């Protein structure tokens, strides 16, 4: 299995093992298993992260300043800012997003993918 | 409270409560600055110099010294007006407002006259 | 008076070092060796 | 009416006397807080790091954020003070760090362009009328990843305006910006030493060694490259900012 | 001014105000230190020490307590001095300097000994 590491500036939110992380870096949606080789991309500014752990429900992360970094021993994602889907209000998404402010609108996006309305 | 009454005795102990309370803290505020206080005491200092402003009064024999006419204050109208400022009811009012009146139609027009509405 | 003060006021005229070792620097390490 | 005043001035040292007892207690939790603040930083940082270093190693170092300019004649000074003022030189160590800081640039051919956080700072330079381009307040007790990145924001933006930047014209920007970004704070290296610093944030010379599966970056390791050094250097801001916090308190 | 002069006499108030000024400061000096007072009242503090340390002087009389010769100043040195130190122009020299010396001469002689350049 391969460990995943949701870490934030502040502080570290989430660590453990996992299956399956999928993410949408800027090329394009990618998905990380065991033994993925090692890789550094830059996540979308509205990206999210969902994972799935073994023997447990899945992991949906909104994501704000994403990094992913694979090293085939565990997969760290840097984020500026992340909330997960529990903690994440609809209401509140919906009013930041479609806003002028272009960060604003992203991070909005994001808490709207994760929830599951996209 | 038997003889003036619950209202007007409530009144005077608060008001003698916040103006002890103040006299207290009077030695901190003068080294240490009225910002290191809490909250509640930076309102209740506000209060306080408020209230001692407006137990001052011009009075008839007075004039003689300020040239001001004196005035006149009915006891319920005493007794409703510091009930009123130890409720912080004209915390927004500037203190001067609150020095050498009458009334609270006094008030009134003084606050006015120095750019605050009552 | 008032207008006197004013036409006055118009009028009126007023009156070590720091070691260049001493600033540590925000560096890019580098595995690579250099140029 | 000697002993009457002797005896108002000893119940005025006793409350003072309280109060500052409370205030000293309060001080060393929060210092307990702002290292445990620290201490949940770290690590971020240090990934940051690693990343960053390998992206360096995999691509060509010639960022214009690592580039130093050609006969500079202006630097961007960020000096990191507190809100509250009970500290007792925190403040007055930080400008004086901040003043040898001055000197030397000035001793250097460079002119200082200030900005500040925190508001004793803003009172320090309001009476030396030293002009400050911009100041943040408001957070220096407990600071935010958001006031750190804000932070950085401005000054990057600053250091890239002064790219194109020729004497004293702004260039096709239209700003004038800077040659340098340098951070004055005051680094918790043990609860009995705090030592004020100044710190070049910009430009970030390069630091080689000869050695230590190469990695796989996507779309490219040059973009990727700069899209992280301005997270390096908000993540370096707001480590200034939380190692000031806890040498505050 | 009408005996010793206006600029005599001129000098001579602003030492006096500048050292009841620090004495006025001194309650809160004694609790919290010159670092909680104002820009203007630290520079004034600043002054009124390096002041009243240079009004000390090596007395002749002294000479059999601490062995160094003592000095004299001549009336026009000490108004120029004073007059520069209450303007501020000594404010880079240390303290100690101005400790038991005799004119200008004898504080940049210690100045310099002490390392300030003067």
């Amino acid at each position: 299995d391969l460990n995943v590491e949701i870490v934030a500036v502040e502080r570290e939110l989430w660590s453990g093992p996992a299956t399956f992380v999928f993410t949408r870096t800027t090329a394009g949606e990618i998905g990380i298993l065991p033994r993925h080789i090692p890789l550094v991309a830059q996540l979308v500014d509205d990206a999210m992260v969902r994972v799935e752990r073994e023997g447990e429900d899945d992991l949906r992360i909104a994501v704000d300043g994403g990094f992913l970094s694979v090293t085939e021993e565990t997969v760290r994602i840097l984020v500026e800012n992340a909330q997960f889907e529990s903690e994440i209000d609809a209401d509140a998404a919906k009013e930041d997003a479609a806003s002028d402010d272009e960060r604003t609108a992203a991070w909005g996006r994001a808490r709207l993918r994760a929830l599951g309305q996209i | 409270p038997a003889i003036v009454g619950d209202e007007h005795y409530r009144v005077a102990q608060e008001v003698i409560r916040i103006l002890q309370r103040y006299k207290d803290l009077q030695d901190i505020i003068a080294i240490l600055g009225i910002d290191e206080l809490s909250e509640e005491d930076k309102q209740l200092v506000n209060r306080a110099r408020r209230i001692e402003r407006f137990l001052s009064q011009n009075m008839m024999a007075a004039e003689q010294f300020t040239g001001q006419p004196g005035s006149t204050v009915p006891l319920k109208e005493t007794i409703e007006a510091f009930d009123k400022l130890t409720k912080g009811e004209f915390d927004h009012l500037p203190e001067q407002a609150f020095f050498l009146i009458g009334g609270l139609d006094d008030l009134a027009k003084k606050a006015e006259s120095l750019g605050a509405k009552l | 008076l008032v207008s006197v003060i004013n036409e006055f006021k118009k009028g009126f005229q007023a009156s070590e070092a720091l070691d260049p070792e001493d600033l540590e620097k925000e560096s890019v390490k580098v595995r690579k060796p250099a140029p | 009416a000697t002993l009457r005043e002797l005896r108002g001035r000893i119940r005025s040292a006793g409350s003072i006397k309280k109060i500052t007892k409370a205030q000293e207690l309060i001080a060393t939790s929060r210092i307990a807080k702002a290292q445990a603040r620290v201490e949940a930083a770290r690590p971020y940082a240090a990934e940051i790091t690693n990343m960053l270093t390998e992206l360096a190693g995999a691509s060509a170092l010639d960022h214009p954020l690592l580039v130093e300019r050609k006969q500079p004649k202006r630097a961007g000074v960020l000096v990191v003070s507190s809100d509250r003022g009970l500290c007792g030189a925190y403040n007055a160590n930080v400008l004086r760090r901040a003043e040898e800081l001055f000197s030397l640039l000035r001793d250097e051919g460079k002119d200082p362009v200030l900005y500040v956080v925190g508001r004793k700072a803003l009172g320090y330079f309001s009476f030396r009328q030293r002009t400050v381009v911009e100041s943040w307040t408001g957070f220096s007790e407990r600071p935010t990843y958001e006031n750190a990145r804000e932070i950085a924001d401005t000054l990057v933006n600053a250091f890239m305006a002064g790219a194109d930047d020729e004497g004293d014209d702004a260039g096709a920007d239209g700003i004038l910006g800077v040659d340098e970004l340098h951070i004055v704070f005051t680094e918790f290296r043990s609860m009995l030493s705090q030592t004020a610093v100044a710190r070049r944030a910009a430009p970030m010379e390069v630091e080689y060694v000869g050695e230590v599966t190469l990695y796989s970056f996507e779309p490219d390791p040059e973009t990727l490259f700069d899209a992280l050094l301005p997270r390096y250097i908000a993540t370096r801001v707001y480590a200034a900012l939380l190692e000031a916090a806890a040498s505050e308190s």
